[PDB]
């Protein structure tokens, strides 16, 4: 696992042309909980 | 005896019903047309449970206390999609350097998505793997998925454009 950028804690990936949200990058485990664990289907487009 | 337990959510409770429209609100289309992720514009949820871990809800705590003041006192706390193969390993004994993504764009660390469905991409591994274990398809409708809902301290994040 890399460093966080000197005087970071974390990285943001901002998003071309897009409709996209961000992406985000943490160096530190501890700086994740995983509160919900959701089970699911991908449904078929009708 | 990992100490998780996982209390299952009532459809009626509003705390299922907020969890649900994040996840149902932040599906995109992806450049790779469905490639890694599969093809759908939305989800049938069939569970959403709460991970309760008292050590490690008081390991993310901790951090979340450290860069908090290492920031005027703002953690930069969001909720974040995780999708892994490892989510079993990762409820039970925490986020650790075996989750991070070592060939990621923005470097060896672990990565989470304002959008569930790049989080779905990662699900069954990187770039959709093999897709589901039991049909080897990556737009699979029949297989059960998980993804991880995540409190993440982001504290003073470095901007990549
Ligand atoms: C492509 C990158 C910039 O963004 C992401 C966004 C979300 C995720 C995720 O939910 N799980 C995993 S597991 C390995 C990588 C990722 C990942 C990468
Ligand atoms: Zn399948």
């Amino acid at each position: 696992m890399a460093h966080s950028p000197p005087g970071h804690h974390s990285v943001t990936g901002r998003p071309v042309n897009g409709l996209a949200l961000a992406e985000y990058v943490i160096y530190r485990g501890e700086q994740a909980y995983p509160e919900y664990l959701i089970t699911y289907q991908i449904m078929r487009p009708e | 005896g990992s100490g998780t337990i996982l209390i299952d959510l009532s459809p009626d409770d509003k705390e299922f019903q907020s969890v649900e429209e994040e996840m149902q609100s932040t599906v995109r289309e992806h450049r790779d047309g469905g490639h890694a992720g599969g093809i759908f514009n939305r989800y049938n949820i069939l569970k959403i449970q709460k991970v309760c871990n008292k050590k490690l809800w008081e390991r993310y705590t901790h951090r979340r206390k450290e860069v908090s003041e290492e920031n005027h006192n703002h953690a930069n706390e969001r909720m974040l999609f995780h999708g892994s193969p490892f989510v079993n390993a990762i409820i039970h004994k925490g986020f650790d350097e075996r989750h991070a993504y070592i060939g990621g764009m923005f470097g060896a660390g672990i990565y989470f998505a304002e959008n569930s469905s790049k989080s779905n991409q990662y699900v069954y591994g990187i770039g959709g793997g093999t897709g589901c274990p039991v049909h080897k398809d990556r737009s699979c409708y029949i297989c059960h998925r998980q993804l991880l809902f995540c409190r993440v301290t982001l504290g003073k994040s470095f901007l990549q454009f």
